């Protein structure tokens, strides 16, 4: 399973361009896709989201309009078509994946990143903490607060907990406060009240060294977390 | 709405489901179903050739119609408990060899081939499940019934048998024989071909008959009938 | 003299409302409600069964029309209008499609098992409403209130500018209403009995049998209208005129309506009700 | 073979003839006994309010 | 001698028999003639599960009873969701002739077979995202009637070929053979313990078998005739068998016989399937004539019947919380009810 997502650069301003994100590895007909940016030195930010069969096209408010994003099932392939640059959008943009059934989880996989740059009533998802010193071996508790309930009456609360080890792409860890994503140490696990959810580290360990980031998926515009950063 | 944005998709999902099925379903109407059984050494095998585990499965499409033969002869089950899932096939193919009323059964010579044949038809052409569903009834080893005749007279297996021993006669006394067993006449029929290892338009017949078959089954559907 | 036929038609009136709106009413009952609409013929069947009925809204105020003065209002006078045309468009273009339908499904299997789908169905449906609306619209605007010696009369209204729109109206129901559909359905079902007659069937002769049913009493109830029209034309253009003649033109045309509009009732018997499918989901719907 | 099968049929019934058995009684007194020690958890038997069930 | 080889087996007949007489005082019937009866008893279409072309042929219920897996002759074997009728997945069959069909309990694999004789094991859960065929265990030489996962590794299969089998999955091997049904075996059903499981075949009988030593212990007949489906008491030393005679037979695993016989004059189809709810209270059958009959175990009485599907009711099942029935019929429409 990768995902390969070519392109970036540097770009003169008010440019128009495509990103590329070529897949393999599985029925990326099946999956619906997402696009998903970091900026130099911020967190990461939705972008734009295409389902399966192409029934829906999402894109965040501050970004709709200007962007597209199609796909090509013959060919296993995601576009997304660009439009008039800004300072604003010099990111790391990241292809990642998903689909939708009961139990099933979305955002698993992540791709590897493509850099671009370019010259000079919504959920509110608040980290409070931001810096936690960590020893390895100890327990800690990193909690991610929502502005509102999470929980939804069918009987779900929809945060998602990503980490993010140094120069590499994020990972899935949690997925609707409590399944463990498959592939993930038993070391972390997750529990909320529907306003505020923790993520809880038994041992630490070098691989869990990195930054944590809380998604939302209740609305469709996804927010993101700053970024809990961990200092060994 | 009600419903978050994965239950939304999950439902996107089934919808994209729901049209593939419809569209399997209609590729699956489109195609035309044999049921095709051979009383032990039938010629089963040689026709299964000429158009081209439990179940033997073949497609083959001739002039824009698609055919699904299933065959059982290696279930070797009670029939009751599987033969009502063949129910809504287009026509069974029934093959009965000719050359065997001078050959005995396996399981002594108690009982003639041809023997259990007609019980073997009897029991399908007038099954409960095949109550409205045509027979194409092949009729097989006709060269060596013609070569061979001459040798036993048919009136061994049949003793009311009182004529010639030329091939015409002794093939229409059992065709003859073979239509008689079906109880109800109305609703279903019987088509009768000899084939042999030379001919090529046996499968021309089987195109004749599910023709007749689809005919008759829109004329009950389109209001005709 | 008309007076008492007009009697006899008011209750031969009743009598067919009665009877279409139940058949009509029972026909849709079976085929969407009771039961699916499986087969493309179901489908046809159904949306023949709504033309029927889009049909028999007409003749209530028909009938009092014929009885007293008009009384419900020129919009009103123009929606019966609609119905009534909209009725007789439909039933033109359903019963050449359900022919069309047969013909394929009859002569040529390999393909019509193929093409005949729920899909092609409903387009083949669909463009037959629309031609029907948009044929409808200008006899839509047509109609009109007038008060002639005390009586209020709702009917057709053409001026001497629009006498020759009226000809032309009058026999594009003859030639485009009827004759160009009929032609078709004259092509398809003599031809289903040419297939049929090559053929081994125990079915083939009860299908021999209805078939020529349909097909002549398409013919009895509906070819004395469009002949009568275009009789009634010819005499409006004055080719063939007589006072006497007009008289038993009027006549003619009451009793070609009465023959024309018997077709509400007797269609869906002779589309739906016979066959052998019908009569097994009335037994089920019976036994429930 | 034949004789051989009758052989092994006769076996096993002789094994399947050991078979410890308890009076009905018994048998009947269990089957009522789990009966009624989950009667009250069985949605089927007794009918639950539409709040808690979830096929609505 | 030959006949002596018979008149022994009829001793051993008699003796078996008049150990059931001896240890069979009294009937069920007496013992809860005191006890109040559950009444009329009603349940809806809560939901209607559509997109079944052929006929359905087998169900079954996913351990949390949400998800459940239907079969039928399309080809296609899916996987619902119960209370959002969604098709979590839908897989495409290699051979449409399927009459079983399988969830495993930890959910990651589902079993179908048929008249391929051919067991699939298809693994749900895996980074493709697309279902595949896990494993195909062959070996039955006849059509495989029913087969249920004793874990993710070792499943159990009956097959018309008058055998049932116990196979590990990883090797694709058939670890124990269960043999001496003379019929053909037409379903099995795994007790609670997961170690003991009864199997009827056609020979108008059913046999107790054990996985681990894999030897019958307790032969139990009475029907007159085919067994068609059976299943366990949520206990577990008890068992019904549904049969083509029109009456179930409840059995006790201890006592060696017939506890109780389920008919009525009206019924006189067969009886495709057999369930039990999770007190043990109501017994569910469906049956040939179009409806699914719900009686009560303790007392002979019907409590009730679930009408609606306009063909033949061919599997049913009850949810392992018990919350729900559902009754699949060959008018390709699968129903759940409360």
């Amino acid at each position: 399973v990768q995902l390969v997502e070519s392109g970036g650069g540097l770009v003169q301003p008010g440019g128009s361009r495509k990103l590329s994100c070529s897949a393999s590895g599985f029925a990326f007909s099946s999956f619906g896709m997402h696009w998903v940016r970091q900026a130099p030195e911020k967190g990461l930010e939705w972008v734009a989201y295409i389902s399966s069969g192409s029934g829906t096209i999402y894109y965040a408010d501050t970004v709709k309009g200007r962007f597209t994003i199609s796909r090509d099932d013959p060919k296993n392939t995601l576009f997304l078509q660009m439009t008039s640059l800004r300072s604003e959008d010099t990111a790391m943009y990241y292809c990642v994946r998903s689909i939708y059934y009961y139990g099933s989880s979305p955002f698993d996989f992540w791709g590897q990143g493509t850099t671009l740059t370019v010259s000079s009533s919504d959920i509110v998802m608040t980290q409070a903490t931001s810096s936690v010193p960590v020893t390895p071996g100890e327990s800690v508790s990193i909690s991610c607060r929502s502005s509102k309930s999470l929980l939804h009456s069918n009987g779900n609360t929809y945060l998602y907990w990503f980490l993010q080890r140094p120069g590499q792409s994020p990972q899935l860890l949690i997925y609707r406060m409590s399944n463990l994503a498959s592939g993930v140490p038993d070391r972390f696990s997750g529990s909320g009240s529907g306003t505020a959810f923790t993520l809880t580290i038994s041992r630490l360990e070098a691989e869990d060294v990195g930054v944590y980031y809380c998604m939302q998926h209740l609305e469709y515009p996804l927010t993101f977390g700053a970024g809990t950063k961990l200092e060994l | 709405c009600t419903l978050s944005a994965e239950d939304k998709a999950a439902v996107e999902r089934s919808k994209m489901i729901d049209r593939n099925l419809r569209e399997d379903g209609e590729k699956a109407a489109r195609e035309v179903k044999l049921l095709l059984l051979g009383a032990g050494e039938s010629g089963k095998n040689t026709i299964v050739k000429q158009m081209k585990t439990g179940i033997v499965e073949t497609h083959f499409t001739f002039k824009d119609l698609h055919f699904k033969m299933f065959d059982v002869g290696a279930q070797r089950s009670e029939r009751k408990k599987w033969i009502h899932c063949f129910e809504g096939v287009t026509a069974i193919i029934f093959c009965v060899a000719l050359s065997d009323y001078d050959l005995v059964l396996a399981e002594d010579e108690e009982m003639n081939r041809m023997h259990e044949s007609m019980k073997l038809f009897d029991s399908i052409c007038n099954n409960k499940w095949f109550t409205d569903t045509s027979i194409i009834l092949f009729l097989n080893k006709k060269d060596l019934f013609e070569e061979k005749i001459k040798k036993s007279p048919l009136t061994i297996c049949y003793p009311e048998y009182a004529g010639s021993n030329t091939y015409e006669e002794a093939a229409a006394y059992i065709q003859c024989q073979f239509e008689d067993l079906n109880k109800r006449k109305d609703t279903k029929e019987i088509y009768t071909h000899f084939t042999c290892s030379t001919d090529t338009k046996n499968v021309q017949f089987v195109f004749d008959a599910v023709t007749d078959v689809i005919i008759k089954n829109n004329l009950k559907d389109c209001g005709l009938f | 003299i008309q007076t008492n036929g007009k009697l006899l038609l008011a209750v031969f009136y009743c009598l067919l409302f009665v009877f279409s709106l139940l058949g009509n009413s029972l026909v849709i009952l079976v085929l969407v409600v009771c039961k699916k609409l499986r087969s493309i013929t179901d489908v046809y069947l159904l949306n023949l069964a709504l033309s029927d009925l889009l049909f028999v809204f007409s003749f209530p105020f028909q009938t009092y029309y014929l009885l007293d003065q008009w009384v419900f209002g020129t919009v009103m006078c123009k929606v019966v209008s609609g119905f009534y045309y909209i009725g007789f468009y439909s039933s033109m273009f359903f019963i050449t499609l359900m022919s069309v339908d047969r013909y394929l499904a009859v002569v040529h299997a390999v393909y019509a098992l193929k093409v005949r789908t729920i899909r092609m169905g409903t387009t083949l449906c669909l463009a037959v409403w629309l031609t029907a609306i948009m044929a409808t619209i200008p006899l839509l605007v047509f109609y009109q209130v007038a008060s002639e010696d005390g009586v209020l009369q709702c009917y057709s209204f053409y001026n001497q500018q629009t006498l020759k729109w009226k000809i032309f109206t009058n026999f594009k129901m003859n030639i485009l209403g009827l004759l160009i559909p009929f032609t078709i359905f004259m092509f398809c079902y003599i031809k289903i009995l040419h297939q049929l007659k090559r053929c081994q069937n125990h079915n083939k002769t009860k299908a021999i049998r209805l078939v020529l049913i349909v097909v002549i009493a398409s013919l009895l109830f509906w070819v004395p209208f469009n002949v009568v029209l275009f009789l009634t034309s010819l005499h409006s253009m004055h080719i063939l005129d007589g006072c006497s003649i007009s008289q038993q033109l009027t006549y003619a045309t009451h009793v070609t309506e009465i023959i024309s509009f018997t077709h509400c009732c007797v269609n869906p018997v002779i589309y739906a009700f016979v066959g052998e499918k019908f009569k097994k989901h009335l037994s089920e719907i019976f036994q429930k | 073979a034949s004789i051989a099968q009758a052989r092994k049929l006769v076996e096993q019934l002789k094994m399947e003839a050991n078979i410890d058995r308890i009076k009905v009684s018994k048998a009947a007194a269990d089957l009522m006994a789990y009966c009624e020690a989950h009667a009250k958890e069985d949605p089927l038997l007794t009918p639950v309010p539409a709040s808690e069930n979830p096929f609505r | 001698e030959l006949d002596q080889l018979r008149q022994e087996a009829e001793q051993l007949k008699n003796q078996i028999r008049d150990a059931r007489k001896a240890c069979a005082d009294a009937t069920l019937s007496q013992i809860t003639n005191n006890i109040d009866p559950v009444g009329r008893i009603q349940m809806r279409t809560r939901r209607t599960l559509r997109g079944h072309l052929a006929k359905i042929y087998a169900m079954h219920w996913g351990t949390d009873s949400r998800l459940l897996v239907s079969a039928s002759q399309d080809g296609k074997l899916i996987i619902w969701d119960s209370y959002t009728t969604n098709k979590v997945h839908a897989i495409p069959l290699r051979s449409s002739w399927v009459m079983t069909c399988a969830y495993a309990p930890s959910g990651n694999y589902v079993a179908c077979g048929g008249l391929d004789n051919i067991c699939s094991i298809y693994n749900l859960k895996t980074r493709e995202g697309n279902v595949r065929v896990s494993r195909e265990l062959a070996g039955h030489t006849g059509y495989l009637s029913c087969c249920r996962f004793l874990d993710d590794n070792q499943i159990v299969t009956s097959s018309g070929d008058t055998t049932c089998a116990l196979w590990d999955i990883e090797t694709g091997q058939q670890t124990t053979t269960f043999t001496g049904h003379t019929g053909d075996v037409m379903s099995l059903s795994l007790a609670p313990d997961t170690r003991l499981f009864v199997s009827g075949a056609c020979d108008a009988s059913a046999k107790l078998w054990d996985v681990r030593e894999g030897m019958c212990r307790q032969t139990f007949t009475g029907h007159e005739s085919d067994i068609n489906a059976i299943c366990f008491f949520p206990n577990g030393n008890a068992f019904a068998t549904g049969s083509d005679d029109a009456t179930c037979r409840l059995f006790d695993l201890r006592a060696d016989q017939e506890l109780m016989t389920y008919s009525h004059d009206n019924i006189i189809c067969g009886i495709t399937s057999v369930s039990f709810s999770k007190s043990g209270r109501l017994l569910l059958a469906g049956y040939d004539d179009f409806n699914c009959n719900v009686w009560d175990a303790l007392k002979a009485d019907r409590a009730g019947v679930l009408a609606g599907h306009d063909n033949r009711v061919s599997c049913l099942g009850v949810t392992d919380d018990g919350m729900a029935v559902a009754t699949g019929s060959w008018d390709s429409f699968l129903k759940i009810w409360n």
